[PDB]
């Protein structure tokens, strides 16, 4: 996307979102990142929406195919599951590569740094969902390390109701429950996150209250399913 | 269970 | 897909449908067609489902972008609408090329010939939706000619409740209403098709009755919106 | 109006 203006790539990413063309949206946002400038808050959201939709479709397909393959336990189901898996891994590697070259290293404010480290944890988590054996172990530790650095910054630098802090805690709790075989850690984190946010709601405007309570409900939903 | 949906800007 | 067995391409198309990976499904079915053998009834359905989903997503995106562009009447919205339009045209040309090389010429039974000619009318109709001016005229006549040959065969060779005959009439009526500026022809065709099917329902098994009445309801739904 | 949906085998 090297010949397109940065501002045009951003404009086209917004149009692609409206048209539900998420692969296009991700390509436009990759082009925008590769211009080398830092991303604004809105632009970071566009990058995340684009890739979350792309990898979300891949994960759903991988789960369908993995379930068929397990039931069957010709080569076609395994071969096709492997194809989808390789494509998913390629998208995760692309996102991780954008974060490593050079979004994280240039991110000095807490909001941007926490956002990118949460993304790094998420994309290693998606790699971990399809990994097997020893490579699973190092992938899992990479996810954990990214989430932990993000958590450490968020606790020092953001209020407990900040939506990025809340979403980070939500996703790290999912990591603990689904990836790390640590359901007690997942439950503890979701409970403490919810309780500390509830005690800070009194400080918020009506609009911020809505933003924070929406994510708090997701924490509550998980706690209900896990307990 | 459920992570941040994050599908809509 | 030249190195993959025909039977494996068909198997992978079915898996891709279950995984909602319609671009993959279309590529597998294109590979199967290019093996050069005629397609069975089930295989024809797989080909149609794959491409209808691919072009359906493109048409929905084109409509979103065309509506934004008309509201605005920088170059970005037009440029992006043009990109989507060219991709849509490429998929339609691909399908039309499969039908011309050589599905239609080898299709001798009424069920296969009508099915492919209906597809030919549909894909020219999708080209007509985005065409402007004179090229619109020849595209419209190509759609009309394909639908008309299919209608002529279906009236000679199939009962009035046959689901392909019913779906052909439904789609040709949409062509008349939406493309050809002939709403009276659309209404007449839908009414006559519905009435002739209703008089033939008594001949059908319970399962065939369900198949036919489902499409008859679509004819009725259009008539309600058009009158 | 509505053509054959044709999205599901
Ligand atoms: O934007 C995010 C997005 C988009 C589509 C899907 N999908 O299921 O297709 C998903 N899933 C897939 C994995 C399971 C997860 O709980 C959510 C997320
Ligand atoms: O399988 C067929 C299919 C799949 C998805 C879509 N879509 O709207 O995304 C559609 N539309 C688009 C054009 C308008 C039409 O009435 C139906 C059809």
């Amino acid at each position: 996307m090297g010949s397109m203006e940065r501002a045009s790539l951003i404009q086209k990413a917004k149009l692609a979102e409206q048209a539900e063309r998420y692969e296009d949206m991700a390509a436009f946002m990759k082009g925008a990142v590769e211009k080398g400038e830092e991303l604004s808050c809105e632009e970071r959201n566009l990058l995340s929406v684009a890739y979350k939709n792309v990898v979300g479709g891949q994960r759903a397909a991988w789960r369908v195919l993995s379930s068929i393959e397990q039931k069957s336990n010709g080569p076609e189901v395994r071969e096709y599951r492997e194809k989808v898996e390789t494509e998913l891994q390629g998208v995760c590697d692309t996102v991780l590569g954008l974060l490593d070259s050079h979004l994280i290293k240039e991110a000095g404010d807490a909001e941007s740094r926490v956002f990118y480290l949460k993304m790094k944890g998420d994309y290693y988590r998606y790699l971990a969902e399809v990994a097997t054996g020893d490579d699973k172990k190092r992938i899992i530790d990479s996810a954990r390390s990214a989430y932990q650095e993000a958590m450490d910054i968020s606790k020092k630098e953001m209020p407990p109701t900040n939506p990025i802090r809340l979403g980070l805690a939500l996703n790290f709790s999912v990591f603990h429950y689904e990836i790390a075989n640590s359901p007690e850690e997942a439950i503890s984190l979701a409970k403490t996150t919810f309780d500390e946010a509830m005690a800070d709601l009194h400080t918020l405007s009506e609009d911020s209250y809505k933003d924070s309570t929406l994510i708090m409900q997701l924490l509550r939903d998980n706690l209900t399913l896990w307990t | 269970a459920g992570s941040i949906p994050g599908r809509r800007s």
